[PDB]
């Protein structure tokens, strides 16, 4: 996500701003607000008079979230098998706003790393599946050769 | 080595160059699930791969509706993504900053139990002394409380110690009451309440009706129901990368990421400041109290196609007026769209009934203007500017006549003593008249009891419209 | 031709005569409320004032007495 | 009831509209009416302040009728036998406007499912009946063979 | 490219499921390329198994309201059936040869046509109906 | 396209400048018939070309039966990034979509080649910020025809439609000018629906 530009100089340096653009404003002492409230998943052992307040704007919100280390460790219900009374704890490490999304939550759960890898192996199959009609010719050969097929499934 | 023969016959990735270890995992995974239904045809297998993806997504999304939607996760997602709704809306280029303090709600009352006086607390260090009570430091406009208040003693002792903190640093503490505050234990039965005035005159609320009568309660607003933060995902509307995620939201409306409206009410404190550099403009559906761009979730009802309400109840106009008299900043939702509105930002203080004299009927209307809280925010700024402006002056060569002049020529750029100025002069200059009477202190000469007496403009609230027909005129 | 069928057919096919004629493209909507006629007087006996009734919630407050 | 069409594209996609076509209009807050009245066959136990109002237009009238579950259970007179003083309760499940029609009312009555099946068996007979004149030749054989005919009628 | 006006089906359609599944997939093809599929029904479509007994049918309306034709009467009601015409009985192609009328070179060939009228070279009338589309 | 109008947005028309004409043909004998060898190696259908257009390819459909061909969409390989459903996000998605299409780059690549050359001669002059605003606004408004329906020659000689130039300063080192040339093009013809019916009376 970087426009290729040249070295700046006394000559003029045009860069197609594929972007469009906004504007800004300023004041006296800004209307400063203090958002107070539970922002992590525990209770910190330091007393209140020693911990600090961090200043957040739109540019540094990704750095305030990363240095907080919001580590959410909880035991949730296991719905990956036929057991209703099974539980499965998780381990979460959040560094960006996209870590709330299920692409990065399931990537941090090792029981779901093998299921996305299962799906990525199935999306890879669908492309060359219906293009070559000789695949079903050897599905019947794997229907015939049952001994050599099961020896290769364990590999 | 027949699996190597299928890769070498596959001419797209045959001679072991790139992607031959991934596609080898693709063939061997499909054969292990093929024994449930034996079939030999590639285009049916192109559906049988998809029939092994729909049953796979029933295994994954039922787990990702359980790794999400947890009381540790969702309460720590709404408290943090709701901050992003407060960061994205407020224009930080237009002189705005926001501090972020990690407390917990049970720690904070202990921290007021920690110090013998509120003027030595640990929250007093971060609200007053690190900000406002500091040479050159930027002062604190308001305190967003990301809390869920009960009417119990550990939450009326906190607000008694937050009204006294708000009266020292001149900053109102905005937070929200919970469902259990009204005594309903589940929130969507709020319009079913047929008399909310009699609910507040219950002996459970003796520490509430004594909080309201108190003097320092002027710096305490308690906000709206709640509001929605995250639209549940969808493989067509809001997809995710390399996955199809349909977030199955059940009949329990607690699984929606419901935020805290102290975020959303302070959005209007700051989006009023980014436009006019003041803040009385917080109570208008077309005048700066309109929380726009709410998340909506169009789902299928019992036959019809409706939308999930972004605030959890539809506050009627009579219910909101009854909350306005009882000291609440309610958020009515524009039924059928993604907008909402505040109508009255009244703090929890009660207008004290004064006796029917000439001054008593006058001072009742005078004391009524204190409680309403857009008017505190045009004099909290007249406690933050004037603290800073008369801090630089210490050590100068001044007089009482010079003290009268450095204030009168200062505040008369905020005063537009005019019956009908334009709509920009009213909000850039929110005051209307200001009296400054500088006196002395005898005994120790050179100590100045001045009395800045500002006066605001008056907004639009209620009329009668008593229709009839005349027939001729 | 039964008193349970025909009274619940005229009350429902007659709605279709109200849906088919009215042009919903020309800014028209119609709400459908299931009461019974004996329930409705009890619901006005329910509240001490008509301004707190259950039908007052659906006629006034969910519609007219509502922002937007 | 679907016209065969092609995938949409930058090329132009002509589809014979066998249909003809209407028009539409719009306003401010629509003239909203509230049709109130007994629309089902019982009295619901929930109080009035909790039940909801459903919005019906021409496109969703088939979905409002299906999700209402208009289940009409009544005891009506039995006119399928020689008894005048016989009664026969029914069980009705209505999901579309065509369920009021006697094609779908009789299909939900099991005593009338065997009578339409009786008629469908008689309409099937009439086609090949008068075409082959050898059917009446074996009606007299069934007139002769009375023992083997009655053994096959029970099957 | 030049577009397709019509599809001549050189077929003999039965009312069975492998021939009502084809026409369901030819009405949808005819509604995409805007070209009607013209073909013909067979003798066995009417249920006669030998064709010259067709005027002996005294009621052909009741024949089509038989439960053998449930995949026919549902094809007819469909929207994309508009692009499906099914043509005539059949028509003759070749006059049988004769040593006087239509002789052959250095031979006398009298084609002894028996009482079976299947030995005549009977064509398919989707040819002959598309003759009138083009003429 | 440049030899006719001295610009280049005109590259995507079978009758409007994207028609590769005069291809070589080779009439040979097929299995019975007399056909021609296709001058492009495949006959790209309209659905195949639209699927190549969405996936970032400049395909060349061939006029089947003659010696002509045509381009239909000159889309570069960049993907239109899905922006969130705000007021600005639904707007900037259509703004970012115009960047990827590449006839529109070629009407601003020329607005990077002219303006680099034109403001290279000026170094050392006696100018102002107000003079910098004027030497650009009076320059590009011979390329701007802010008009809803100009003739077919005014559209291509003047390929822009509106242009905003906001010259600012750089403090600290005074005399350095952050100007923001914001051009806007005209819009070509691509896709419709043509939903036929009969009325019977009208």
């Amino acid at each position: 996500s970087k426009e290729g530009s040249v070295a700046p100089k006394e000559r003029i340096n045009i860069k197609y701003i594929p972007a469009t653009g906004d504007a800004q404003a300023e004041v006296e002492l800004p209307l400063k607000t203090l958002v107070v409230g539970d922002f992590k998943g525990h209770a910190e052992q330091t007393p209140l008079e020693e911990r600090a307040t961090v200043t957040v704007d739109k540019n540094n919100f990704e750095a305030v979230m990363r240095e907080s280390e919001l580590k959410i460790t909880a035991t949730v219900k296991n719905k990956l098998t036929d057991d209703e009374n099974a539980e499965l704890p998780v381990e979460l490490n959040f560094k960006s706003l996209a870590d709330f999304a299920p692409d990065a939550v399931a990537s941090q759960v090792p029981e779901l790393k093998k299921l996305i890898e299962l799906r990525e192996a199935l999306v890879a199959l669908k492309g060359p599946l219906g293009n070559i009609p000789a695949f079903r010719e050897r599905l019947q050969s794997l229907l015939n050769s049952e001994e050599s097929r099961e020896k290769l499934l364990a590999e | 080595g027949s699996l190597l023969d299928e890769i070498m016959a596959q001419t797209r990735c045959a001679p072991s160059e790139e992607g031959y270890d991934i596609a080898k995992k693709g063939v061997a995974a499909f054969i292990e699930n093929l024994m449930g239904s034996q079939h030999s045809a590639e285009p049916v297998n192109k559906s049988l791969v998809d029939q092994m993806l729909v049953e796979l997504d029933k295994k994954i999304s039922a787990q990702m509706d359980e790794i999400l939607h947890n009381s540790q996760f969702q309460a720590m997602e709404s408290a943090w993504r709701g901050l992003k709704l407060f960061v994205d809306r407020t224009d930080f280029r237009e002189n705005n900053k926001v501090e972020i303090l990690h407390v917990t709600k049970d720690e904070l009352l202990e921290d007021f139990e920690f110090a013998p006086e509120t003027a030595q607390s640990g929250l007093y260090k971060h609200v007053y002394s690190a900000g406002y009570g500091q040479f050159g430091g930027e002062p604190v406009g308001a305190i967003i409380g990301n809390y869920a208040f009960t009417p119990s003693t550990p939450d009326m002792k906190l607000l008694q110690y937050m009204g006294a903190l708000g009266a020292m640093a001149h900053a109102p503490f905005i937070s929200s009451v919970g469902p259990e505050f009204f005594g309903i234990d589940s929130f969507e039965e709020l319009p079913n309440i047929k008399d909310l005035k009699s609910t507040f005159e219950s002996p459970k609320y003796t520490k509430w009706r004594s909080l309201r009568e108190s003097e320092d309660a002027r710096y305490l607003g308690l906000t709206a129901p709640r509001f929605l933060l995250r639209v549940p995902y969808d493989p067509i509307e809001n997809p995710v990368k390399s996955f199809n995620y349909a977030e199955n939201v059940s009949a329990s409306h607690e699984h929606y990421l419901w935020g805290n409206t102290a975020f959303a009410f302070a959005t209007r404190l700051t989006d009023s400041f980014a436009k006019y550099r003041w803040c009385p403009n917080i109570i208008g559906p077309q005048s700066g109290g309109a929380v726009e761009d709410l998340p909506v979730h169009v789902f299928e009802s019992m036959g019809a196609l409706q939308s999930k309400i972004p605030t959890e109840v539809l506050i009627t106009d009579r219910k909101e007026f009854e909350l306005a008299e009882e000291g609440f900043i309610a958020l009515t939702m524009r039924k059928g769209s993604d907008n909402a509105a505040f109508f009255s930002a009244n703090s929890i203080q009660k207008p004290k009934v004064f006796p029917n004299t000439k001054e008593g009927k006058e001072a009742e209307t005078n004391y009524k203007l204190g409680t309403q809280l857009p008017y505190m925010m045009i004099i909290n700024r007249l406690a933050h500017y004037v603290k800073v402006l008369q801090r630089e002056q210490i050590g100068a060569w001044k007089e009482r006549q010079d003290l009268e002049r450095e204030l009168n020529s200062w505040i008369k750029q905020y005063v537009a003593d005019q019956e009908n100025p334009p709509a920009d002069v009213r909000s850039r200059r929110p005051l209307r008249a200001a009296r400054i009477e500088v006196m002395d202190v005898e005994g120790n000469p050179g100590w100045y009891q001045v009395s800045l007496s500002v006066r605001p403009h008056f907004k639009y609230m209620g009329a009668n419209f008593e229709l009839s027909l005349v027939g001729r005129l």
